[PDB]
């Protein structure tokens, strides 16, 4: 409860009813917030046989925020899928590979009580696929091929689904 | 507004918004206060008001939604009418100390002055005025300083009342100052406007509501037009805006004097405490990473002298290339006696030859002398140890330094106009700043217009029936996208991209004198307005539309301007080509 | 104050991209064979006394804009070489005011050049560039995807073996370079409006004194002619520009000389002084006409050579005219050399 | 003489890649589909040290992220030193206090006892100052009558407005009894959004009236307190009662 | 991808109100540059269509003045709330495509002046522009003769910057015999180094109007503090550029050198001096008290304006046609300032540092400057305008050195004198005139001595102090102090000023060492501050204003009683108090008082602040059954007492009765227990 109050109207008078019709609750308030959150709903650290490091979280949460001004609640969602991934090719020399898939979804439903008008008000479906593979040519010179794919999605009708892809090699020379 | 987006003095009743809603927003309030044992309320709260929605049905095809409005009080409407009292509800006695923090007392000196030609801090009559005689002990505008004239200095240092006042601004953290962020608040609805009027008044024939019946003395000081008129207005009432209020506020200085520069180039700072330069290690120390010069001189530490500091920062982004020609002869006469040269020429290089006012270029040349004769005075060390318990044989020195350093300024000959040092106080180059409006998508259909007054129905603009858009032709606004010109879609002959209503106007036609950059958009987009006054337009059930003379129909397109108040925007012209 | 300049299409090509040049007056046309010589005189790759090298340079434009060149030469025989350069003028960093679209404006100019050694003294090289500009990356009635074009280069480089003069036994160097020769660019993607390419006719020479046989001091001069027709300086005032714009490039390169004298040839002089060949102290003065380009400076520079990497740096003291966007910078360029040291006669 | 030992340190990075990007808003042309810009990045972060030829002295630090330093000293066994790039020119005078960070050439010349240190170079600094009193950095301000604070401070009603300048006759004691217990403020919602973390998502219609409350005060006329064109039969309280809904 | 709401500006409401301002462009086949709102036509002749053809296009430039509506639909009054620009196209008979090359709300920077200096006079303020208005009908905008085009680099390419002017355009009924019209901006320009203020001008008849003659138009450049009570009106009778029809008149005939103000600023000061002795009431003050002195300017002054405060520039157009309606199109252009004061400066720093073998460190200084000396980077309006005579003397002794090293003391005894004498180049009243031209301008030595005595800024500052006195080793381990700063000053504003600081602190800080107190701390410090101000009356240097006495006489002290009563109790205690002294008053202060009056006084309390902090680490481990719980406890309690200044302590009701609204009290508690309960059973 972000801020409750004492109602001056719940005093002593022979006037126990408000405008619409009620009994003048003693504790006025507004915006009761229930926040639920599976931070790692499941996390699966997965250090495999040779080297196949894996770390796939699943975050999640809800943010019910019922306000007593207009009497309509607002639910928010989590769904932050993550898949880490690591491997090492050997002596081709060594080639370190990392891959970080991720998928974030959202919602901001505004739900009316007195009739079914639960309507969407925000959202995202951004998933990204960073993927690097680096290889050293000597003590000084290294290369790394990186590939960063990313795709947004229209949850609301004013988001303009992006898709953007960075690629190409990056060398590196350490003196 | 969340409780962190405003404040309010909960004893005098003024909101203190944190975002300056000034583009014709609407700002209502509902509040609830208590005069002692009673409870009042001049709004309607969410937890008190009529409910948001009320349905009266069971299916989507028989529900009757009813939304409800929550009557409130208005503090400024959209259309800022100056006559209406919602205008007066705005509070015009708050002056925000520019770039201020929690301005603690004793580091804040406010001082009102009257710069008629120059800053003088007492009001004088005008040619026989002779301010109204026998003033009360409170008003007394005869010789009193302006802080007393403005009822802003009547308390001692300890905020208990004193006869004439401590001479200093009072700084009551609720009444006269919003300590958290600047905001000197004068203790009157309108100090410069009506306080001075009632304090210079000389009878009852004078009234504040009519500027024609003024004293001829309160006709030079009563600045009524900043309280009865906007701030962009009252520029035309210019002969009265001479009541500046200078002041000084200090920063924290907790760690040390925060210079204001980061990563100072070493050996640059010069902290001349009271006129005499201080030694870089014996009485002050600099961080060189944070600013924060720190005077470790205990006597000079707690003295309140204005320790000034020259910095030599190197974080200039966007300055003029400077050149630092120079040298310094350094002759060594018999040991511990030298002589100096130090010729120097620092020359700015202006960006353009049209050196504007303030951004001026310098061509200065300094040349000086030196001195610095040193000596030991063993006579004086003997004098020292020819005293009581003193014993030390540590040496004694009598260094003596001197300099002259003539300076001769100039202005770089690049920024000359016919052989002079022009500065161009105003080359009329910044005037006429434009705001674009040919964005083909930000427009939209328009309500049917009126023509002569709010009483003519040339376009059926008052018809409340469906006979409202009968006179709407088929206006279509757009811009020919670049696909037609670059890569002809199948169907448009090249004789279609050439008939002077679809041509891809290059900027070399409109602006043949402008030099478009390379690689940038050489093509002047348009806002084509193809109007079909016979094509029935969008929505209208016009039954005939065949006898209607097409010179009677319109086609409309309305926008929404990003910035209202053309007064303080100074919008003057609607240009177009 | 310059009257009637010449709008030379893509302008990033003209500006130097390295430090061996542009710390030397922007000439490099009669300067010793080096890994940078692809923008200046690709012919002199044949005379490189290494097998193969590659380099990365950088000019910051502290106005974060930048101009960076990456080159790689590899001489196959002792008598020929290939090379490939890549200039990238970029507006490093961008955002479109909730993932937002990222649009980097940039004007890369890929390039590749063959360089044969005709006789024992001077070599000839032929180069080709795919210029491509994408500056106008934007939205809603200003379409991106601007195109480039192709350009050809013809360079000749006359090295001289040795003469052993009175007391300093120097050698001679000469060279010409016909720069960008390609069909005119159209930024707006039309055929009724197109800018000329920056064709150059840079011709230079130089002589280096040799002291101790590995302590040399070489001076040189360059003359740059911008081979685009000069614009004509109001029905006639329109028809004149129309006759200017309806000129083909193959005919403008010929015309090139109906100014309105014609001594609007930018000249640059410079001096090398490399000590033992692993250190060099470059001086150079560059001058364009103050009416026909308004650009001149007094470039300083230096260069070091540790084992096979050379670090070249240089500064650009702006002589007189209007603010040059690179006046307080350091054109930092860096090289790498590989085996097969060739014996240069 | 020999021993060119300029040993560079640091790193270099090139980022030769492709960068594809496409939105799908319909408002664009069919031409702005799928931008495909090349991408190139450099991260030279080197630094050179070394003492060439037993006399020269190189030092340099070039980073691709303003203060890139490059000093090139020299010290003979009539010529004392010749720097280039990060000359200093200290020149301790207290009148002729020359710059200390500046790019260019600096020389020196000992003609027996007449050193003639001279600098030609480009100053790269600004020489700003402060006036710190006890504490730190006294910084002045200068307002005027007319440039008060814009429409950001509002009285809460004509009652408080007309009562302000009278309740402050004797500043610290405020001649009133008011105490604003609760206060809600409602602004136009120009930015159509919905939140939960901002405090809540409570937003309603509003019909904010102008004369809501405002029992007529004693001094000023009625035409300046209430906007209703005809106040006849409008007030149902005495002529000074505080602002309430029932005035 | 947005719905088609009936809400344009996204305010979430509709706002079905009608308050318009119509502006009706015509669309005819004619439209020369005069009638509707045209300003340019810029006819092109041969444009290369993509089919090889060629058209004749025009680009008629409309420029509608927002401040002159043709009608007003609804209760609209002024342009303080504008929104929803709605254009619509009526009157046509068929297909009609209009292409807006640049539709634009152009906002000026110059704010047409309203008011007498409302009969129908269409006064307009555009900016003629070389990139757009290089093809105007009456006269093509040609750059004034000397003016270049201001080259600039965008990206590796020159880019000719723009050039503009003003377009003060009179229409309608035209100006009357002296009714002028002006345009003003605001500025803080200080034109005191530069010796001439000069700008171009340009006059033009109006297209399709009676041509102007070579008079009845004037430069009219009111500047200075004001527009009707403090100004420096420069004026110039313009002469029209005779137009014949060429429409492309050369630059030297557009920007004639007869229509070009020169106005050496050193003449304005002699005009100001000649008019100081001409009162505000006379026949010399012509009509509006402008005092025209009756080259080619007819300068005017109305009440001592200033330089350095040249706010409120006003360029305009005033008629002097004996009987005619003027209708002109004046252009104003480059308003620069001519050459500056290349004179120089001079400094004479002289320092003297001495030592007396670790005992005394007498330094001394002194620097004399002259008018114009700054530093290299100092601009033109910030180098120096004050002869200055700094000197300083610091005399750090070490008195403890005079006594034996046994029972040694530390008596530093800093003593500093020094002051500033400053005479400004310009007198601090009539800021633009110099002191010399006014001292040498009157034989009224009673007033000549008022001048050059109300301008010699003067300071002086003494600083004695013994900071750090103590006896190095209920023992003798105090730490005393003493400080005393005087400041006196009589600059232009304050006839005499006085500050005295007399901090006199003392500290104890025992810090015990083995139930007794682990620590003890104590300290007091008398803090006396005394200030006087007498703001001088600048008219006559006689008595001046009443003095204003500020006094901050305070006593205040601390404590601290750190007890470690057991191993499981760490209770501190730090009271503090701050009381004031009021020897120097009822509300009428005593202008007979002194800083070194009754000095060890301990006046009435002002603030009192307790504080207690007890920590208790819960000896439950002693009990050998619960020895698994690291239970702690902390209790910080506070308390404070305010004084509630006498405006409360003797508030008197309007009934006459005097109440006592008391002085406030505050608590605070911080109970804090953080147990562990490590399950070890």
């Amino acid at each position: 409860i972000n801020q409750f109050r004492s109602n001056f109207d719940y005093n002593s008078s022979p006037k126990v009813q408000d405008v619409n019709t009620n009994f003048y609750n003693e504790i006025i308030m507004s915006n009761v917030n229930l926040v639920e959150q599976f931070s790692p709903l499941i996390r699966m650290d997965f250090e495999l046989k040779s080297s196949l490091r894996v770390l796939s979280e699943i975050k999640k949460d809800r943010a019910l925020s019922m306000s007593f001004d207009n009497n309509l609640l607002t639910e928010v969602k989590g769904m932050e899928y993550i898949i880490g991934l690591g491997y090492r090719f050997k002596d081709v020399s060594d080639i370190n590979i990392k891959a970080d898939f991720s998928l974030r979804n959202n919602e901001t439903l505004v739900r009316y009580l007195d009739y079914d008008n639960n309507q969407l008000a925000a959202g995202q479906n951004i998933w990204s696929l960073k993927l690097t593979a680096d290889y050293s040519f000597s003590k000084n010179l290294t290369a790394i091929f990186y590939y960063d794919h990313s795709f947004s999605k229209a949850v609301i009708s004013t988001s303009f689904p992006l898709t953007n892809i960075r690629s190409g090699f990056t060398l590196r020379y350490n003196f | 507004l969340t409780t962190n987006e405003y404040t309010f003095n909960p004893q005098l009743g003024y909101i203190s918004l944190q975002q300056r809603l000034a583009n014709d927003e609407i700002l209502a309030v509902a509040f609830e206060y208590t005069v002692g044992g009673k409870v009042y309320q001049v709004g309607e709260f969410g937890s008190d008001g009529v409910d948001a929605t009320v349905v009266t049905g069971n299916n989507s095809s028989n529900q009757a939604i009813i939304t409800q409005s929550l009557v409130l009080k208005m503090l400024k409407s959209n259309l800022t009418n100056v006559k209406n009292p919602v205008w007066n509800l705005m509070m015009k006695n708050v002056y925000q100390i520019p770039q201020a923090y929690q301005i603690k007392q004793d580091d804040f000196r406010l001082n009102i002055l009257y710069t008629d030609p120059s800053p003088i801090n007492y009001i004088t009559p005008v040619q026989g005025s002779s301010f109204p005689p026998n003033p009360a002990p409170d008003s007394k505008v005869e010789q009193t300083p302006l802080l007393n004239v403005f009822n802003l200095d009547r308390l001692n240092y300890n905020n208990d009342p004193q006869a004439g006042g401590d001479g200093f601004f009072d700084y009551i953290p609720g009444v006269t100052v919003d300590v958290q962020n600047g905001r000197v608040i004068f203790t009157t609805k309108e100090p410069f406007g009506e306080l001075i009027f009632n304090k210079l008044q000389t009878g009852a024939g004078e009234s504040y509501n009519d500027p024609t019946t003024y004293n001829a003395n309160q006709q030079k000081y009563v600045f009524r037009n900043m309280y009865r008129n906007t701030q962009a207005g009252a520029l035309q009432d210019s002969d009265k805006n001479k009541f500046l209020l200078r002041g000084k506020y200090k920063s924290s200085g907790s760690n040390g004097i925060p210079i204001g520069a980061f990563n100072v180039p070493q050996g640059s700072v010069v902290v001349t405490a009271a006129g005499r330069v201080l030694v870089e290690g014996i009485d002050y120390s600099v961080d060189y990473q944070l600013g924060r010069v720190q005077i470790l001189d205990p006597s000079l530490q707690a003295s309140n002298t204005p320790i000034e500091v020259s910095l030599e920062n190197n974080s200039i982004f966007g300055q003029q290339t400077r050149r630092f020609m120079g040298f310094n002869i350094e002759h060594k006469i018999s040991d511990k006696f030298v002589i100096g040269g130090t010729y120097l020429k620092m020359t700015e290089r202006p960006f353009t030859q049209k050196s504007t006012y303030g951004q001026e270029s310098v061509n200065n040349t300094i040349f000086g002398f030196n001195g610095n004769y040193s000596t030991e005075v063993p006579f004086l060390t003997r004098l020292a140890n020819k005293l009581p318990n003193i014993d030390t044989d540590v040496p004694s020195n009598l260094s003596i330094r001197g300099e002259v350093a003539f300076l001769r300024p100039d202005a770089p000959k690049a920024s000359d106009f016919q052989g002079e040092a022009t500065i161009y106080v105003d080359d009329f180059e910044g005037s006429q700043s434009t705001i674009d409006m040919r964005s083909a998508y930000a427009w939209s259909l328009a309500s049917t217009p009126f023509i002569t007054s709010i009483n003519d129905n040339t376009f059926n603009a008052n018809s409340n029936t469906l006979e409202y858009g009968f006179k709407r032709a088929k206006l279509s606004w757009y811009t020919i996208d670049p696909v037609f010109y670059s890569s002809k879609p199948s169907g448009i002959s090249n004789d279609d991209l050439s008939l002077n209503t679809t041509r891809r106007i290059y900027s070399r036609e409109l602006y043949p004198n402008t030099d478009i950059a390379q690689g940038q958009i050489q093509v002047v987009n348009t806002l084509d307005l193809t109007y079909y006054p016979g094509e029935r337009g969008p929505y209208n059930n016009n039954p005939s539309f065949g006898a209607s003379n097409p010179s009677a129909n319109f086609g409309g397109i309305m926008r929404a301007l990003n910035s209202t108040n053309f007064e303080q925007g100074n919008v003057e012209y609607i240009q177009f080509w | 104050d310059i009257e009637r300049p010449i709008t030379t299409g893509v302008p990033f090509l003209l500006v130097a991209a390295d430090a061996r040049a542009a710390g030397l007056g922007d000439q490099g046309v009669a300067t010793s064979s080096d890994v940078f010589s692809q923008q200046w005189n690709p012919a002199k790759y044949a005379f490189a006394e290494d097998a193969q090298g590659l380099s990365i340079s950088y000019t910051p434009y502290l106005t974060d804009i930048s101009l960076g060149q990456v080159t790689y030469y590899n001489k196959i025989n002792d008598r020929s070489a290939f090379a490939g350069s890549f200039r990238y003028f970029g507006f490093g960093g961008i955002e479109l005011r909730e993932p937002t679209r990222e649009v980097n404006p940039n004007e890369f100019a890929l390039d590749g050049s063959y360089s044969l050694k005709l006789s024992e003294t001077f070599s000839m090289a032929v180069a080709a560039r795919y210029i491509r500009s994408n500056l106008k990356v934007a939205t809603e009635e200003i379409d991106a995807s601007a195109a480039g074009s192709f350009a050809v280069d013809v360079a000749g480089f006359y090295q001289s073996e040795e003469i052993a003069y009175s007391d300093f036994n120097g050698r001679w160097r000469a060279g010409f370079n016909i720069q960008n020769l390609g069909p005119k660019i159209s930024y707006d993607h039309d055929d009724l409006s197109a800018n000329f390419l920056p064709a150059n006719l840079r011709v230079g020479g130089g002589f280096d004194f040799i002291f101790d046989d590995y302590n040399k001091l070489g001076v040189s001069l360059e003359l740059t002619k911008l081979l685009v027709p000069t614009p004509p300086g109001s029905q006639a005032d329109e028809a004149n520009y129309k006759k200017y714009k309806d000129i083909g490039w193959v005919s403008g390169i010929f015309k090139s000389f109906g100014d309105a004298e014609l001594k609007e040839i930018t000249y640059s002089a410079a001096a090398e002084y490399m000590y033992q060949d692993a250190f060099a102290m470059r001086l150079g003065y560059y001058h364009e006409s103050p009416m026909k380009g308004a650009k001149q400076f007094f470039s300083l520079g230096a260069g070091f050579k540790y084992s096979m990497i050379k670090v070249d740096v240089s500064y650009l003291f702006s002589a007189s005219k209007v603010k040059n966007p690179l006046e307080n910078t350091l054109r930092f360029s860096l090289t790498f050399n590989f085996g097969d040291k060739y014996e240069t006669y | 003489s020999n021993t060119i030992d300029v040993k560079p340190t640091g790193s270099v990075e090139m980022d030769l890649g492709v960068r594809y990007t496409k939105q799908d808003n319909p408002a664009f042309s069919p031409r702005n589909r799928s931008s495909l810009t090349f991408d190139f990045d450099q991260r030279i972060s080197m630094s050179l040290m070394g003492k060439i030829g037993t006399r020269l002295e190189v030092n340099a630090n070039y980073d691709t992220q303003f203060q890139n330093l490059f000093k090139l000293a020299y010290t003979p066994s009539i010529i004392q030193k010749v720097e280039v790039g990060n000359v200093s020119m200290p020149l301790n005078s207290t009148l002729i206090r020359g710059a200390q960070s500046l790019f260019g050439v600096k020389t020196q010349l000992q003609f027996g006892r007449t050193t003639i240190t001279g600098v030609f170079s480009e100053q790269k600094s600004q020489t700003k100052s402060v006036v710190a009193e006890n504490g730190g950095t006294v910084q002045n301000f200068d307002l005027y009558a007319l440039d008060y604070d814009n429409d950001r401070h509002f009285f809460l009603s004509q009652y408080f407005r007309n009562k302000y300048d009278v309740s402050l006759k004797n500043y610290p004691f405020i001649d009133s009894r008011v105490q604003i217990t609760r206060l809600e403020v409602w602004v136009t919602n120009k930015q159509n959004r919905v939140t939960t973390t901002g405090g809540g998502n409570n937003l309603r219609n509003i019909i904010a009236l102008q004369d809501l409350g405002e029992a007529q005060v004693s001094g000023v006329p009625d035409n300046e307190v209430v906007v209703i064109s005809s106040t006849a039969g409008f007030f149902n309280n005495p002529i000074d009662s505080p602002t309430s809904n029932t005035n | 991808t947005l719905p088609d709401v009936e809400d344009i500006n996204r305010d979430n409401t509709m706002s079905t109100i009608n308050a318009y301002y119509e502006y009706s462009i015509d669309v005819k086949p004619g439209m020369q540059v005069g009638e509707n709102y045209i300003t340019d036509i810029r006819e092109v002749t041969n444009v290369d269509l993509p089919n090889g053809g060629t058209t004749n296009a025009r680009w008629i430039q409309f420029k509608i003045p927002v401040s002159q509506p043709q009608n007003t639909i609804g209760n609209i009054t002024d342009f303080r709330s504008i929104r929803f620009m709605r254009m619509f196209m009526t009157g046509f008979n068929s297909q009609m495509t209009v292409r807006f090359g640049a539709l634009d709300l152009v906002r000026g920077e110059w704010r047409r002046y309203t008011g007498t200096l409302d009969d129908g006079v269409e006064f307009d303020v555009a900016a003629v522009n070389i990139q757009e208005n290089g093809t105007k009908c009456p006269v093509n905008y040609v750059m004034p003769p000397g003016v270049q085009r201001e080259q600039l680099y965008n990206n590796n390419t020159v880019i000719n910057q723009n050039e503009q002017a003003l377009a003060v355009r009179i229409g309608g009924a035209g100006l009357q015999y002296q009714d002028s019209r002006a345009v003003f901006k605001n500025v803080s320009v200080d034109m005191r180094q530069y010796k001439k203020l000069k700008m171009f001008l340009h006059a033009e008849s109006l297209p399709n109007q009676p041509t102007l003659e070579d008079d009845e138009m004037v430069g009219f450049i009111r500047f200075g503090n004001d527009f009707t009570q403090n100004f420096y009106q420069v004026e110039i009778p313009l002469k029209v550029t005779k137009t014949g029809g060429s429409c492309s008149i050369s630059p030297d005939l557009v920007w004639m050198d007869d229509n070009s103000i020169d106005l050496a600023l050193d003449l304005l000061t002699r005009m100001k001096i000649k008019a100081m002795s001409i009162d505000i009431n006379s026949s010399k003050r012509d009509v509006n008290g402008i005092y025209y002195p009756d080259g080619k300017l007819t300068l005017g002054i109305k009440g001592n304006p200033n330089f350095g405060l040249v706010r409120n520039l006003m360029v305009g157009v005033k008629s002097r046609a004996d009987h005619k309606d003027i209708k002109g199109e004046v252009w104003f252009n480059e308003l620069r300032l001519a050459d500056l004061e290349n004179k120089g400066g001079m400094a004479a720093i002289l320092n003297v540092d001495t030592n007396m073998a670790d005992f005394a460190t007498v330094s001394a200084t002194g620097r004399k400057s002259t008018i114009g000396f700054g530093s290299l980077e100092q601009g033109a309006n910030e180098r120096d305008r004050e002869d200055v005579q700094q000197y300083n003397i610091v005399t750090n002794l070490n008195l403890g050195k005079l006594l034996p090293k046994k029972w040694g003391i530390n008596l530093p005894f800093n003593y500093a004198i020094g002051e500033e004498v400053i005479t400004p180049e310009y007198d601090p009243f009539n800021q633009d005139i110099k002191l010399d031209q006014l001292i040498r301008e009157t034989t009224d030595q009673a007033e000549k001595d008022n001048i050059r005595t109300r301008a010699i800024d003067y300071t002086k500052r003494k600083s004695i102090n013994f900071i750090g006195v103590r006896k190095d080793r209920d023992i003798e381990n105090f730490t005393f102090s003493q400080s005393y700063n005087q400041v006196e000053r009589h600059d232009y504003e304050v006839a005499d000023y006085e500050d005295e600081q007399s901090n006199s602190a003392v500290n104890y800080a025992y810090t015990f060492q083995p139930y007794l107190p682990s620590n003890i701390s104590f300290n007091t410090n008398i803090l006396r501050q005394s200030n006087r101000q007498q703001f001088r009356e600048v008219e006559v240097e006689g008595i001046g204003l009443d003095p204003l006495y500020r006094r901050n006489f305070a006593f205040n002290y601390q404590y601290g009683f750190g007890f470690n009563l057991t191993k499981s109790l760490k209770l501190n205690y730090s009271a503090t108090s701050n009381n004031i002294v009021r020897n120097f008053l009822d509300n009428s202060p005593k202008e007979d008082f002194n800083i070194w009056d009754d000095y060890l006084d301990i006046g009435t309390p002002n603030q009192h602040a307790q504080q207690l902090v007890l920590n208790y680490d819960i000896p439950i481990n002693k009990i050998p059954i619960f020895g698994f719980v690291k239970a702690s406890y902390s209790y910080t309690a506070d308390y404070m007492w305010q004084r509630s200044s006498t405006a409360f302590s003797e508030y008197e009701d309007p009934n006459g009765t005097v109440y006592d609204l008391g002085n406030t009290i505050q608590n605070s508690n911080s109970n804090t227990l953080t147990t562990t309960l490590n399950m070890n059973t």
